[PDB]
């Protein structure tokens, strides 16, 4: 499981520090730069979501096909291909796992969509899928060519320095453990996602901590400007504003500060995803543990909220 | 030889033209830090609820004790805006310390040695790379092998021929639809099946899809 | 012309049954671009073109020529 | 499967390997010859 991307947010620096407030406005004005260089980061944030998201599935320049007939040598792909059935047109354990994973826009905070929607998400998974079944790794390289399964699965044998004939010889036995390790990943996500969840959870944090700071005093005599306002006049009630919007800018420049540094995290792990793709889901890795454990013979991906769940 | 000579010159003709008619990921590199400095230099001149962003100004019009809760106001703003520029250049350092040990990995893996590692030093199977200098930053120039036109063929697992199985050493079995020619697999290249091209293993009953055909053994003639 | 969308509600631009390669991203799978008189139009980007591949449990295709190319990083 | 002059290649005499062991090579490509 890999994380590749987090809720594009972006926060209104003047109507989360100010309501309504024109004196509040006219105040803030006075410490200059600080809100255009919140919303440059928060956008520049935004806008590498959608990057990561490319990098990670938009590998393909053909939307590939299965063919009608499914007939694979004995090896049963039915848990991972789509279902035409159903209007989101995820495979099963797409499905079983976008329901495991389990709105805000309040006081200037917004939420902006992703560019991909999960269905062309999942359209690209699909496209890896079909593509890695009837070509093997050359898709990648170049053209699709085709090659009957069992022959592709005959390479990945040598790849691993084990002769053919071993594959043919066996193909029955092979093609039966293989369609049984697929069933037990359906019971084991059926019966933890805590990679992408937690991402989720962090998030959700910052945001109700942000909020929870608008009702802080920072000292002033009300953490509501307009109280203060109707109740002083404005030689005073200037430098208890002054108060709250020196609090509000110290809590917004800890949300963003904390924002970045969670950004380069999840950076760090779409590069990682696209590498994943890249030599696990395309070709075939010779690296000891890096496409899961045992010799790798090949990868699946499939799709996640916020993440890439690669069955290798 | 003169083909592929040929299609390696031509190729680095279009680069030339390329870079003459782009460097986004140096350019906005240098744009970002540019703007982070006016941005330093802009915040000299906010107030932070000061009665002036000039300190000289502060101290002509103002006493000693009245200056300093008026300075201690400019100097908290300043010190607020360094911060924030400190950090956010350091959080900008560890961007590009990465970028540079992915250019010094691809050095050593792209530039020299060549690599197995798919889409690593660019798109097709990897042949070698040269590096090219850019102002703060690095340029490969990836040269790779791509597989062009391509034919239908039927083909077949193993060969039955003395109820022995026969499989390939180092290729594929395919036909033109009359004939089995033993072929390696990227590249079109027919030969007739022989036991120099094949191995054994086991009878025909086991292999799901097997066709019956002759193995040359060429040595046979040579018993004359 | 009015358009609304699951990104917001957009003026001055013509919305189409087509769909093409995204040439400016607007948000949640709609893109807009400068088409013909010449205008704004907004569409649903296609992620590229179908290729249903000629799959058999006996067919093969080899590569009977090759490409050498240059690619810049 | 059998030792054979296929399944092998040679390099020199035996004593230059620290640790050998002394069998038959079946050489079948003669009896193919014969």
């Amino acid at each position: 499981i890999l994380p590749v991307s987090m809720t594009k947010t972006s926060v209104d620096c003047t109507m989360y520090i100010c309501g309504d407030s024109t004196e509040c406005s006219n105040l803030l004005l006075q410490y200059g730069s600080f809100c255009t260089q919140l919303n440059r980061a928060l956008t520049g944030i935004a806008v590498e979501q959608d990057k990561n998201t490319q990098e990670v599935f938009a590998q393909v320049k053909q939307i590939y096909k299965t063919p009608p007939i499914k007939d694979f040598g004995g090896f049963n792909f039915s848990q991972i291909l789509p279902d035409p059935s159903k209007p989101s047109k995820r495979s099963f354990i797409e499905d079983l796992l976008f329901n495991k994973v389990t709105a805000q826009k309040f006081n200037g905070l917004t939420v902006l969509p992703p560019l991909l929607t999960d269905e062309m998400i999942a359209q690209y998974t699909s496209a890896l899928l079909a593509g890695t079944i009837t070509s093997g790794w050359t898709f990648g390289a170049g053209a699709a060519l085709q090659i009957p399964f069992a022959m592709q699965m005959a390479y990945r044998f040598n790849g691993i320095g084990v002769t053919q004939n071993v594959l043919y010889e066996n193909q029955k036995l092979i093609a039966n453990q293989f369609n049984s390790a697929i069933g037990k990943i359906q019971d084991s996500l059926s019966s933890a996602l805590g990679k992408l969840q937690d991402v989720v959870n962090q998030n959700a944090q910052a945001l109700n901590t942000l909020v929870k700071q608008l009702s802080s005093n920072f000292g002033a005599i009300s953490s509501v400007l307009n109280d203060i306002l109707s109740r002083l006049d404005p030689p005073e009630a200037e430098v208890q504003i002054d108060r709250l919007i020196t609090g509000r800018l110290q809590s917004l420049q800890t949300y963003v500060t904390q924002q970045l540094i969670r950004a380069a995290e999840i950076r760090a792990s779409a590069n990682l995803a696209a590498t994943k793709m890249s030599e696990c889901v395309l070709g075939q890795s010779k690296r000891v543990d890096f496409c899961g454990k045992g010799y790798h013979l090949m990868s699946f991906p499939q799709s996640a909220p916020h993440g890439v769940v690669f069955l290798h | 030889q003169k083909l592929i000579a040929n299609q390696f010159n031509s190729a680095i003709g279009k680069i030339q033209d390329s870079l003459s008619s782009a460097l986004g990921k140096l350019q906005d590199v240098v744009n970002q830090n540019a703007q982070a400095l006016n941005t330093l230099v802009k915040q000299l001149s906010s107030n932070f609820g000061a009665i002036s962003s000039v300190l000289n100004d502060i101290l002509s019009r103002l006493d000693p004790p009245e200056a300093e809760v008026q300075i201690d106001r400019l100097i908290t703003g300043r010190l607020q805006s360094l911060q924030t520029y400190v950090t956010q250049q350091l959080i900008r350092a560890a961007e590009i310390r990465a970028s540079a040990n992915l250019a010094a990995t691809k050095m050593s893996e792209c530039v020299l040695g060549q690599s197995k590692r798919v889409d690593f030093c660019g798109k097709g199977y990897h042949l070698m790379s040269f590096p090219q200098s850019a102002p703060h930053g690095v340029v490969f120039l990836h040269v790779t092998y791509v597989p062009a036109q391509e034919k239908n063929f039927t083909t077949a697992p193993a060969i039955c021929h003395d109820g022995k199985a026969h499989f390939p050493r180092e290729g594929v079995f395919v036909s033109n639809g009359t004939h089995w020619f033993v072929t390696q697999r990227n590249f079109y290249e027919p030969q007739i099946i022989t036991t120099d091209n094949t191995f054994v293993s086991g009878n025909c009953d086991v292999v799901i899809g097997i066709v019956n055909n002759t193995v040359y053994d060429p040595l046979q003639p040579e018993l004359d | 012309n009015v358009f609304q969308t699951r990104a917001g509600c957009l003026i001055g631009a013509e919305h189409v049954n087509n769909s093409y390669e995204c040439d400016i991203p607007i948000g949640a799978g709609i893109c807009a671009s400068y088409q013909t008189s010449q205008s704004i139009i907004a569409y649903t980007m296609s992620l590229g073109a179908e290729n249903s591949v000629a799959y058999s449990n006996n067919s093969i295709a080899i590569p009977t020529n090759f490409t050498i190319s240059v690619t810049t990083e």
